[PDB]
């Protein structure tokens, strides 16, 4: 009903949890994490919605 | 609300934020910088 995000099938809740636990981001509004704190096998780098 | 040159009252010029707060608040802020931001709530003016 009301639980997608970024035009994907993922729920908001899981997205929030992953963002937090990966970069301590989310309580202050989302935004692209900076480079060095996001290496090759990070989460956000390999997030392709279609 | 205009008992002083209003620029100081609106922080256009004058002393920095770390010197017009209750120091307990500054202690709190500097003690939780990482997991909860506060440093973008008050502007420290600059003067040439």
């Amino acid at each position: 009903e009301g639980y997608n995000v970024a035009q994907c099938n993922m729920t908001k809740d899981w997205f929030l949890v992953q963002m937090l636990a990966n970069y301590n981001i989310g309580y202050q509004g989302f935004y692209i994490p900076e480079s060095y704190k996001d290496r090759m096998y990070s989460f956000f780098r390999n997030f392709q919605p279609m | 609300p205009s008992m002083m040159p209003q620029w100081s009252y609106m922080h256009i010029s004058g002393q920095d934020a770390s010197e017009y707060l209750s120091p307990g608040l500054v202690q709190f802020a500097r003690a939780t910088e990482t997991y909860f931001s506060l440093n973008n709530k008050f502007r420290n003016p600059t003067v040439a």
